[PDB]
């Protein structure tokens, strides 16, 4: 209702209504054409079913947590919850990707025996199930369920808390630092670094064994352009968590964690320019 | 003496060309504008026979209108069954490359032809056992690149050395050839009356061969590039040709002219395969632009399109009782159309 | 009831399409092509498989075809490469043998077909070259060119040639080899191109290209 | 020798299938015509028919 959050609902509706026409178009592109039904199309796929649920469902979930109408803890609780189901499976996806472009760099000439489409599918719905796990511990029990009751029987009142729902106060920044954040936020960053290294490291060799350079550079720089964007897009918010969390006495204003937030919803924006259009079939299918 | 002699020839041809355009007394557009039109057909997509890894070539339905015989580059020949989606047997090829495919009308033999200079008849009764070799029939320098059957017993085959030949099954040899195009011959038609087949070939020209004789009763010629495909019209009085100067023309045994030439300004790809409907009124062409064209055979206007595929069609079958029309395509799907 | 049996038969077709998925086919087109079959040959169209080092090649001989090759030629997209064969010796014999083997060239290059598929160029019989070239020169062919008698040079300006004759830029590539008499050099090379077009090919299916 | 016995050929043929006649063209159209009304009926495909006989419903 303020002049901030109405800027950050604005940035927001933005977000989500340039997303999902993006998302939409890929699994489109995908699914009236019978050439895209690889293995590395079917995890742009999984990305682009996991980010079209993003920008279709947690833009307006996160526009409601932050307007906070004032409900019950475990509404409040299921209504917050899909926001980390999605984005988890959105850093799977990406991961998954990677891994995929790994492979078909380091065992080239044997790799459409090793990665089939059914094992391609078998990995990406571990990918979805690790995420609904990653998303629902929060439900299963370790929350700020505790604190909120200590506080309403403090105050007096007796039955279920009646709350303002805002995300901060109903969910443990412990659960959201430590296990999110250490445990399967920061391994994927890490781990795709690595592998990229990796994958430029081995085209580099293949390579050399100016017209190369050149060709060395662009492959570089789009390297570079996914981890810089995957690195700029999650970490900001994170970061804001985790000196939350460290030091409570550390002041910050609102502003800056609106900012982290639709950072965080503009990587589901930013990924179908950077994985889709890049390939020169689904440019192809796209421009017929 | 070859220079007096080519003018003999050429007045001769000139001589012909008289007397077509002197039997032409007017246009079939004039005497055919008093048909009721078609209007438009669009057809719904009925199968989906999706057991292909490579592109299909050919194909061909039976008699009974339920099997149809499928060939693709992988080396494999699927005999289809297009009411359940079936596949009844599935062969494997010696030669991978196979540009051809012929079921016998009786539904006991499968032919095929390919690159490898030798048609191939397999038997599919077989009470040893499965599916396997019974004859191969190899005595041409070129690909073959349509093959048909006149019964259970002997195979006219067309090929790319500029020859059609009538093979005994029972024997292995030739029993006639037929000799006298000068470029590939790529496709020949048979007439239900099985004793005159047409056979188009790279040189513009269609040429009539009568089968127990062995000579050109009549030759048409009336196209600027080569023939790709050539189909009866049912009865057997006519037959449309298909060309890569994306014209299709029908031609006439009786008057021995071209009657009529599809031709739209907004075409430039090539006809890959043509064929007919039961009552000879819809002329259905294939092409090379991802689609088909059904066309009014007689008002020479284009009935509908048939836009289901994703790459070019390479064959083009019809049912015998014309229930249904089965396109096959580079994309490894046979839509089937009704 | 029937299901079953359609059931069994997608399983063998699949079974066949991962098996045959895994060989890497190859075009030849040509002089100097008998050198090269027999060099390889460990194990209508002339078709030959040798296994090297973990991979299945099927080589495909067009050879024995006296048709159009408009024709026949679309059937043979989706190779992985179009080995060429060029006697580096017919610069003199006959118009010219030379000239006749780049008209081909040009047209297989600049072939609507293959607009992706890569060619792997051998230049062959370089004995008889090397001694030719101090027998005769140059003058014959090429009006344009200047050191006029040395294997070096008439080598490289041959090579230079064909490949400039490739009008589409970067989207595929050509590799020259000379051919060796030494054993397990001609395979190694057909073997390294080989595995270059696959990796170019993962690369490019990826986008990161 | 070989080429004047092509064209020998090729000559021959070509006054044997002119030897032919041929009839005029508004009667066999007429007659392809009348063919195309006759059999009218029974194609599926030029009269549509419900999904009652339609195997492919
Ligand atoms: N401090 C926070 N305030 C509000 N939402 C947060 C906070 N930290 C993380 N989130 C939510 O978690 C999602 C990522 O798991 C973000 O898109 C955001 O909706």
């Amino acid at each position: 209702i303020s002049a901030f959050q109405a800027a950050y609902i604005g940035i927001e509706v933005l977000i989500a209504l340039v997303s999902v026409p993006g998302n939409v178009l890929v699994i489109w592109a995908v699914k009236v054409n019978q050439a895209l039904r690889d293995a590395t199309f079917c995890f742009i796929v999984s990305l682009a079913v996991a980010d079209v649920a993003v920008g279709a469902l947690v833009i307006p979930l996160a526009i409601l947590i932050n307007i906070g109408p004032q409900t019950y803890f475990h509404t409040c609780l299921m209504v917050a919850c899909p926001v980390l189901i999605l984005t988890q499976s959105s850093i799977l996806a990406l991961l998954a990707i990677a891994v995929d472009r790994y492979l078909r760099v380091k065992i080239p000439l044997r790799y459409k025996m090793v990665v089939t489409p059914r094992r391609a599918a078998v990995a990406i719905a571990g990918c979805w199930i690790l995420s609904f796990v990653v998303g629902l511990t929060p439900m299963f029990g370790w929350n700020n369920l505790s604190a909120v009751e200590r506080a309403w029987a403090a105050n007096g009142s007796m039955g279920e808390p009646v709350i303002k729902c805002e995300f901060e106060k109903v969910i443990s920044m412990e659960y959201m630092v430590y296990f999110n954040f250490f445990v399967w936020v920061l391994p994927p960053l890490l781990l795709m670094v690595l592998i990229y290294l990796e994958v430029f490291y081995l085209i580099r060799k293949q390579l050399n064994k100016q017209k190369y350079y050149g060709k060395e550079l662009k492959i570089a720089k789009s390297l570079a352009l996914i981890l810089f964007l995957f690195a700029l897009s999650w970490l900001p918010l994170h970061i804001l968590n985790c000196i939350t969390l460290f030091c409570p006495s550390c002041h910050k204003p609102s502003i800056l964690t609106y900012i982290a937030i639709f950072l965080t919803h503009g990587n589901s924006a930013m990924n179908p320019i950077v994985y889709a259009f890049r390939i020169q079939k689904f440019r192809v299918t796209f421009l017929k | 003496e070859l220079d007096q002699l080519r003018q003999e020839a050429e007045q001769l041809k000139n001589q012909i060309r008289d007397a077509r355009k002197a039997c032409a007394d007017a246009t079939l557009s004039q005497i055919t504008n008093n048909i009721d039109p078609v209007g438009r057909i669009q057809m719904r997509t009925r199968r989906t026979l999706r057991g292909h890894l490579a592109k299909i070539y050919a194909m061909h339905w039976g008699t009974d209108s339920r099997l149809l015989v499928s060939a693709s580059q992988d080396g494999k020949l699927i005999i289809w069954d297009s009411y359940t989606t079936n596949k009844v047997h599935a062969i494997p090829l010696r030669s991978s490359w196979v540009m051809t495919c012929a079921y016998a009308p009786s539904g006991n033999y499968v032919a095929c032809g390919g690159l490898d200079n030798i048609c191939s008849i397999y038997n599919l009764k077989t009470r040893e056992g499965n599916v396997r070799v019974s004859r191969e029939l190899a005595g041409h320098t070129g690909y073959l690149s349509c093959c048909r059957f006149l019964d259970d017993n002997q195979i006219v085959t067309s090929s790319g050395d500029t020859t059609c030949a009538l093979w005994d099954i029972e024997t292995g040899q030739q029993t006639t050839t037929f000799t006298g195009h000068t470029g590939d011959v790529m496709s020949l038609s048979l007439a239900p009356d099985t004793r005159l087949f047409v056979s188009g070939a790279c040189d513009a020209s269609a040429k009539l061969w009568d089968v127990r004789e062995g000579m050109c009763r009549q030759t048409f010629t009336g196209h600027e590039s080569d023939i790709n495909a050539i189909c009866f019209f049912p009865n057997g009085n006519a037959f449309a040709t298909g060309s890569d100067d994306a014209t299709c023309r029908l031609f006439d045994l009786r008057a021995d002219q071209e009657l009529m030439t599809y031709s739209h300004d907004n075409i430039i790809c090539g006809i890959t395969s043509v064929s007919f409907s039961k009552s000879g009124r819809l002329l259905l062409a294939g092409y090379d632009d991802f689609n088909c064209n059904v066309w009014d055979a007689l008002k020479a206007d284009r009935a509908g399109v048939l836009a289901g595929h994703d790459n070019r069609v390479s064959c083009l079958g019809v049912t015998d009782d014309g229930m249904a029309v089965a396109t096959g395509s580079w994309d490894s799907f046979l839509k089937i159309w009704n | 009831a029937a299901a079953e049996r359609s059931k069994m038969i997608d399983k063998n077709l699949r079974e066949d399409g991962e098996k045959a998925a895994r060989e890497v086919k190859l075009l030849l087109l040509g002089s100097g092509k008998n050198t090269i079959v027999k060099q390889m040959k460990i194990i209508g169209i002339v078709e030959t498989h040798f296994t090297f080092k973990d991979l299945h090649f099927k080589m495909f001989d067009v050879g024995a075809q006296r048709s159009e090759r408009k024709k026949w030629i679309h059937c043979f997209e989706g190779v992985t490469a179009i080995i060429f064969c060029v006697a580096l010796s017919a610069y003199d014999l006959v118009m010219n043998r030379m000239h006749a083997s780049m008209k081909l060239f040009d047209s297989i290059c600049n072939n609507k077909w293959f607009t992706d598929t890569s060619i792997i160029l051998f230049l062959n019989k370089k004995d008889l070259f090397e001694e030719k070239i101090t027998h005769s020169p140059l003058t014959i062919c090429f009006p344009e060119y200047t050191g006029a008698n040395k294997y070096d040079e008439a080598a490289s300006y041959i090579q230079s040639k064909f490949e400039d004759l490739n009008k589409r830029k970067d989207t595929k590539e050509i590799y020259t080899h000379f051919t060796c008499s030494t054993d397990t050099k001609n395979v190694q090379f057909v073997f390294d191109a080989v595995t270059d077009v696959i990796i170019k090919n993962n690369l490019k299916d990826c986008g990161l290209f | 020798t070989a080429s004047i016995a092509q064209a020998r050929k090729l000559v021959e043929q070509l006054k044997m299938e002119a030897n032919i006649d041929r009839i005029k063209v508004s009667k066999a159209a007429a007659d392809l015509m009348a063919y195309c009304e006759a059999h009218a009926k029974e194609d599926p495909l030029l009269t549509p028919v419900p999904a009652s006989e339609n195997p492919f419903r």
